């Protein structure tokens, strides 16, 4: 069994195409 | 003679008598003083240097040779004091040696030369040529060393340093950096290092980072550090955004129940030097779909017009393992947790199972397999430990480590020389773009130019960011012969014309 | 004689002296005639040449068009124009240099202006810094041409400028607006000076594309732009808590 915790995810934002 | 003229003559002739005495006592003997000037500088006799400086201030034209001798001696001293250094403390020792030479020749230029500004310009030019000591047929080694020095200083290290000590040492770094004439390469190196430190949490204090960005701002204006300031602000407001997201999920009508502690570190992709290098598609694991969807919902309903790009190149998450009696928790890269949730289905797996579960490419999968295999968190059941077409391996029940938070993440710093030359190539590409733009704007202004005049004008105009050597301008001119508007004239070979 | 030219256009090379010797032998025969000394040359090796090279480049263009995409097509075509310029001076009389290249262009980039202008939008949107340069040259010497790219890039900078104004944060809208326009103007005055070049047709194609951005108001509203520049100009002059010096303000 595997379970995850503390997701220090990183994402980038940019202006949308429209 | 000053006493004599002030005790007999009229006060209006103090200047003429003294100047005339120096016009015969020192100006007529200018050759002898200039001959001994180099020897006096090389032995560095402070009293004789001061007397020579006074007597050559007296002469109208005696000063510049003194300036040239001081500049040449300082350049020689710096180039001998910085070239030979150890390869393990080179980033610290290079800046330390340049700063030591600068301090010595500010003291010795301000106490026995009255701080004459021409001599200070000579010092500035000499150390400018010292710091960018390009090895022949090789690229400059200054900006990489300066950027590595700043990354060494600012990151949270186990050596232990006072915060105010960091402040004054970074001020000294600015005094070194103010003449580097390769600020574009340093800017992008420091941008990548700042990105890595900010993302991985290795900065010792955000206040120190703000101080460093500010110091570079007074060093080279605001457009030099605009991207760095946007990086620091978009890392600082991350806490506010995460608290806003928590307030959003609190205010939702239904129970959200993410199940995962979530901090997102959203970054302005128009200014962060991160790249979408893993353009291969990655699949978000099952329980994280709720988190990703809910964050997208928050970012779209409370905020407008911007599209996320979950890059996953540098994401982290703490997987808890509860099959060996809940032994330890491992903080891993998101690909590693993807293969761990693949293991959650069954102990043994297969290669094609990994691609139909995670959709990742073979290179990143090989990297994660090697990372988990070196840790031996997951043992490999086939004969050979390399990449396998089948890749049939099961869970490792022999994992008996000791640390309760052992990780399979060691890429905290890395910075392989491949990455360094990649960043150097990117800066060179941008230099080609900017240099072509400067060449053609000057040409369109003139529409007829000699070659050397164009070289001088381009070097003058593009001085704002660096000093491009004539090799780059020749390369850009030869590129512009093919692409777009420039052509060799028919009258001569050095009469470039706008078409 | 035309078979030797076609052999040269096929890749090999005939005798450089002999081919130029006989083509220059159509001038230097009518050299003594006062009115129209090139009259013999204009009717024996100008019409039979321009028609033949027009026919040869009418079907060679269709071979390249159907064998490669638009990106590789502009590499081969601009390669041929560079190559045909050499093959025009190697053999022909100097008074027919322009006509052969113009005949080469009019059957390689003007016969396929419909194809090129359909790919003009896709190149600028992806911001390819190489094919957009090659498209400019093929659309420079042809009048029916460039004013489509003028309108296309004006329809792209304004499209990039719009995304730098809409959905912009109210927290620091003064500084963030002026920086975003300067970021858009800064990038697209260097790209229009390198991939393209300083061209008042194209430089005005930025201003017309940007005056529709620094004046873009949503329908039935007061234009927010003049106060956004006014509030921003006040913050720099007003005593701010950031404590920026005079050097970063001027």
């Amino acid at each position: 069994r595997f379970e995850v915790k503390k997701w220090n995810a990183v994402a980038l934002w940019a202006w949308d195409i429209v | 003679e000053e006493i004599r003229c002030r005790k007999y003559l009229h006060p209006s002739s103090y200047t003429k008598v003294i100047h005339e005495c120096q016009q015969r006592m020192v100006a007529d003997h200018l050759q002898f003083l200039h001959a001994e000037c180099h020897n006096i500088i090389r032995q560095e006799k402070k009293n004789d240097m001061a007397n020579m400086y006074v007597l050559l201030r007296a002469v109208s034209t005696g000063l510049p040779h003194m300036i040239q001798e001081l500049q040449n001696h300082i350049h020689d001293e710096g180039l001998r004091a910085t070239s030979n250094l150890t390869q393990e403390n080179m980033p610290t020792l290079f800046v330390e040696s340049v700063l030591e030479v600068h301090g010595k020749f500010v003291q010795l230029i301000n106490t026995v030369l009255n701080g004459d500004q021409h001599f200070m310009s000579a010092l500035d030019k000499a150390l400018t040529s010292v710091v960018n000591y390009r090895e022949p047929k090789s690229v400059c080694k200054a900006p990489e060393l300066l950027a590595k020095y700043c990354d060494n200083l600012l990151k949270k290290s186990a050596k232990g340093m006072t915060e105010n000590e960091v402040e004054d040492r970074l001020t000294s770094f600015i005094t070194v950096f103010k003449y580097i004439d390769d600020k574009d390469v340093f800017q992008k190196f420091y941008a990548r290092m700042l990105a890595k430190r900010l993302i991985h949490g290795l900065s010792m204090s955000m206040d120190s980072e703000e101080a460093m960005i500010n110091k570079l701002k007074q060093a080279c204006g605001y457009e030099f550090t605009s991207k760095l300031h946007r990086m620091y602000t978009d890392m600082s407001v991350s806490a506010d955004l995460n608290n806003k997201f928590n307030n959003f999920i609190k205010n939702q009508d239904t129970v959200i129940d993410l199940g995962i502690s979530f901090q997102i570190y959203v970054l302005q992709a128009g200014a962060w030097p991160l790249t979408q290098a893993p353009s291969s598609t990655f699949a978000i694991p099952q329980e994280l779909e709720k988190s990703v969807q809910m964050f997208e919902l928050f970012y779209s309903q409370h905020f407008s017009g911007r599209k996320l790009t979950w890059l996953h190149y540098l994401c982290t998450g703490e997987v808890k393992m509860n099959y060996l009696g809940k032994p330890y928790v491992a903080m891993v890269t998101t690909y590693q947790m993807a293969v761990l949730l693949a293991f959650n289905n069954s102990e043994t797996v297969s290669y094609k199972e990994l691609q139909d579960s995670t959709q990742m490419n073979e290179k990143e999968l090989t990297k994660t397999i090697k990372s988990l295999l070196d840790v031996k968190m997951i043992n490999h059941d086939s004969e050979k430990e390399d990449i396998d077409a089948e890749s049939s391996f099961s869970l490792n029940m022999n994992f008996s480590s000791k640390r309760t938070k052992f990780k399979i993440t060691t890429s905290m710093q890395k910075d392989t020389p491949q990455e360094m030359e990649q960043t150097r190539s990117a800066v060179d590409e941008d230099r080609k773009m900017y240099l072509q733009a400067a060449i053609v704007r000057i040409m369109k202004a003139r529409k007829v130019l000699r070659h050397n005049a164009l070289i001088q004008e381009v070097i003058s105009q593009s001085r704002a960011r660096f000093n491009p050597s004539i090799s780059m301008i020749k390369k850009c001119i030869e590129v512009l012969i093919d692409k777009q508007y420039i052509e060799r004239s028919q009258a001569s070979a050095d009469e470039y014309s706008y078409v | 004689l035309l078979r030797e030219i076609k052999n040269d256009r096929g890749g090999e090379d005939p005798n450089q002296k002999v081919i130029h010797g006989v083509i220059n032998s159509f001038v230097h025969v009518e050299q003594y005639k006062k009115k129209f000394p090139l009259k013999f040359y204009q009717e024996i090796f100008e019409s039979p040449f321009l028609t033949e090279t027009g026919e040869y480049y009418k079907q060679e263009a269709s071979n390249l068009l159907q064998e490669s995409n638009c990106s590789q097509y502009m590499e081969k075509v601009l390669g041929r124009l560079k190559d045909e310029e050499i093959r025009c001076r190697k053999y022909l009389h100097p008074s027919s240099y322009t006509k052969v290249i113009h005949e080469c262009q009019q059957r390689m980039v003007a016969d396929h202006l419909q194809f090129l202008h359909a790919e003009c939008h896709n190149i600028i949107r992806q911001e390819k810094k190489n094919d957009m340069a090659n498209m400019y040259v093929l659309l420079r010497a042809v009048s029916t041409g460039l004013p489509h790219m003028i309108q296309e890039l004006q329809n792209h900078i304004h499209d990039e400028g719009l995304r730098a104004t809409s959905n912009l944060t109210q927290e620091n809208m003064p500084t963030l607006f002026v920086e975003s326009v300067l970021e858009v103007h800064g990038k697209f005055v260097q790209l229009i000076n390198t991939v393209l070049n300083g061209d008042q047709h194209f430089m005005s194609a930025l201003d017309k594309a940007l005056t529709s951005v620094v004046n873009y108001r949503e329908p039935k509203s007061v234009c927010k732009a003049p106060e956004l520049l006014a509030k921003y100009c006040d913050n720099l002059l007003k005593k701010s808590a950031k404590g920026m010096t005079e050097n970063e303000v001027e």
